[PDB]
């Protein structure tokens, strides 16, 4: 009896120490995952701080426009930066149906779309006689003729006449003593802010009323009947894409 | 002992014969005809596959990974530490750590381009001068005809001709990198005596937009 | 004997469901730490697609100065966004100066510090004789005289005696066909580019030799006139801060 | 017990495999660093080091009778008449040729050899099997392989049939560097560092002496100075 009850022993023995010494590696994975959680707290807590000295700044937007919603009088450079109109210009040409496209007032609309923070864009306007600019709520009515005004979802800064004019009630007169080349559009979704400057000094045109948004706004613009095109002031690029010399890089042109 | 011993003394005195053999070997003439007697029996040939990973989000690489465009505008693609953020430059799949190896590109009539070879450890993210001190050992066109070499200061070079095709020799042993103008043979630049400290990878950037890519010619 | 073994049995059969425990313990602890770095990893990488998509963005900068760090000289509007050089208003007054103001330099730094980005901000230098602005390190000296160059951490653009010029080594004046009225200073930290842009027309003018920075960066202006005043513009404010009527606020100065 | 002997007989294969591969790698460099070019400070910097610097020193035990080998050992002269002397198996009875004592078997040596303002000079390296009685023709298949300026300003190589060199300088020291093992019998101009000819890949058997003939009478005399 003694003999095989002593394998016995030797046997559990046997399997006693492999489960001791299965236990330090499982404790040294689980500290050592405790280390990584620490960095990746500590990574995660540095990104949340630079994501908070995030979007209090004022973004210069880059506007690029879109020809799905072009007007087909109006007609789109190569870089998408400029607009200028052209009559019966795609009458009867293959234009698709596009359910987003502006067919009853010469306008288009920025491909940007705004859903919070501070955003402004500048617009040269000096070689025409009608121009509106503003921004749109994103579901403004396409197919039919409808009415430029915060009613409608717009607020824009308008030239008729050879006058300068508010969200198209005409009761509010601008009194400009300059004729303006530069315009400057500006948007603030959190207290509901859009601000027309004149570029030139960068001095206050015109508020609109507040009114909450709650819908992605757009950049919206319209060019009268002048052949004049409209010229959205591209950003700061620097000197991206060239190769700088040794000497520094003096006036460059594009 | 002197089983170590042997590989280092005696491959370091052959390196360095061969360093000496070329300053009395080249004292000759410039008999540079036969273009293909050299190139293909001391380096061996090397089929460049490109890397659509470590490309930047603005170049566009074809299927086959021969071209690499500039795109019209940049892309918004997941980025890791494998892709350039910043400089416009695509890198091969493969490394090079030992023996010698070649590849040539086919420039055609562009008007920048910029090839050569850099270190496994390159700052992808951000901004790196492209020198050797840096890992960049790099050469091509800028400024549409002026041909350069990227050292600090970046060296113009006068060329006789015009190179429509480039190839690039990499002997990691001796560590000394040649470009030649593949076209007729002649021999445009060569970064000597450098000695390298891990794998090299084939490098390309171009930092303008032509209908003609950076086509990588096969083994 | 048989008896200490059927002991011996007794007790170390007893220590296996100890052993049992301390697994079970082990692996739902492993089992929930994996699912909870899951989650973090996720939200995680939530933060980086969305940083990464708000990271190509030109920021305008409202620049305010720290009227410590100025020359005793300068004089600051209390606005704090335009600076003059006054004739020694502290003629017979003491001012004592922190270890970090300048002391031979009449410059102002502005007081932002930026690591990252696209920024740029204007500048009003209408009628001034001497008028020097760009970036420093926020490493620079301070005490005693130094100059202004790219080797030093002194990004700049100079009028000097009627001559627009670059980084200030006389060897790089540049064709500038007239005057400036607004120049913007524009900076980006991810490719070393410090430009110099007329603000007439938002025509580029100058493009700094590339250098990395690799601390943080911050404002410099330097001013050598009399009584010349210049302007840094602010950036657009909106019309926060006042009260809109419904008839519309028209013309706010 | 073949061990001993096993390593000696696996070291003769790989010494044997180790010096054909090299040589031929080494004869595609040469073609390869054939371009990118130049000589400024080549000669003074690789003739001191490479090439193992070696002094010849004349003997007139081979000299023709018509040569008076200076009493320096190292400068031969042409004199009038043939004096009188031994007719040795050594001595040469028809070629104005002298040579020097010792014969490199092996290796890669140099030596310096000025002309100076001479007309007529023949310097090259021979072997020991020549035939140096009667006339026999100075090419490679005999033996010689010598630079040589002939009728005033004439350069030539003496292979067969002999070829012209063109060259733009005129030299006045001579540098000869023989490399046994590459082959390669090379001839440089010592004050600038020039190349003038190189025999590339000569079967190379037996010993290699100096040899130097001069037909006309000239007042100036071969000088070899050594390292
Ligand atoms: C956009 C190009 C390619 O990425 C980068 C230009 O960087 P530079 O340093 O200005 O060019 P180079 O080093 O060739 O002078």
């Amino acid at each position: 009896w003694i003999n095989k009850l002593q394998k016995e022993k030797k046997i559990l023995s046997g399997e006693k120490e492999f489960e001791r010494e299965t236990r330090e590696i499982a404790l040294k994975e689980l500290e050592k995952e405790r280390v990584q959680k620490e960095e990746e707290l500590q990574v995660k807590e540095k990104l949340q701080e630079e994501l908070r000295w995030r979007r209090t700044f004022l973004h210069a937007v880059d506007v690029v426009l879109d020809p799905d919603t072009a007007h087909p009088d109006l007609f789109l450079s190569e870089d998408r930066r400029s607009v200028r109109r052209c009559p019966f210009r795609h009458l009867g040409e293959s234009v698709p149906d596009n359910p987003e496209r502006f067919d009853s007032q010469p306008c288009v609309l920025g491909r940007e779309s705004f859903a919070s923070g501070k955003h402004y864009w500048e617009v040269e306007v000096e070689n025409v006689i009608e121009w509106t600019v503003g921004v749109c709520r994103d579901s403004v009515e396409r197919k039919g003729e409808v009415l430029l005004i915060p009613q409608n979802g717009f607020w824009t800064l308008e030239m008729h006449k050879g006058q300068y004019r508010a969200v198209s009630s005409p009761d509010r007169i601008l009194p400009l003593k300059e004729s303006l080349c530069r315009v400057g559009v500006f948007l603030d979704y959190e207290a509901g802010d859009v601000s027309f400057y004149n570029m030139r000094d960068r001095s206050h045109i015109y508020t609109c009323p507040r009114s909450a948004f709650s819908v992605p706004v757009r950049p919206f613009f319209r060019l009268g009947c002048e052949d004049s095109p409209i010229f959205i002031c591209p950003a700061l690029t620097g000197a991206n894409g060239v190769t700088v010399p040794e000497e520094g890089l003096t006036l460059h042109r594009v | 002992w002197s089983t170590m011993k042997q590989e280092q003394s005696t491959r370091v005195k052959l390196l360095e014969e061969l360093r000496w053999r070329s300053i009395q070997y080249a004292s000759r003439g410039e008999r540079h005809s036969a273009y293909n007697e050299w190139k293909k029996a001391l380096f061996k040939p090397a089929d460049v596959i490109l890397d659509p990973k470590t490309a930047n989000p603005i170049l566009l690489v074809s299927e086959d990974q021969r071209s690499v465009q500039r795109a019209k505008e940049p892309q918004d693609l997941p980025d890791n530490p494998e892709r350039f953020n910043w400089h416009y430059c695509v890198l091969g799949c493969e490394s090079f750590i030992s023996g010698r190896h070649y590849w040539e590109v086919e420039v055609g009539d562009r008007k920048e381009w910029h090839i050569g070879v850099c270190s496994k450890n390159v700052q992808r993210k951000g901004w790196v001068k492209m020198t050797p001190e840096n890992g960049f050992w790099t050469m091509g066109l800028t400024d549409g005809n002026k041909y350069r070499t990227l050292t600090e200061p970046r060296t113009n070079l006068k060329l006789p001709k015009t190179p429509k095709k480039v190839g690039v020799f990499l002997d990691y042993e001796t560590g000394d990198i040649s470009f030649y103008n593949a076209v007729d043979g002649s021999h445009i630049h060569t970064f000597l005596d450098v000695s390298f400290s891990e794998a090299l990878y084939p490098v390309f950037r171009i930092l303008t937009l032509e209908p003609t890519a950076l086509t990588i010619c096969p083994a």
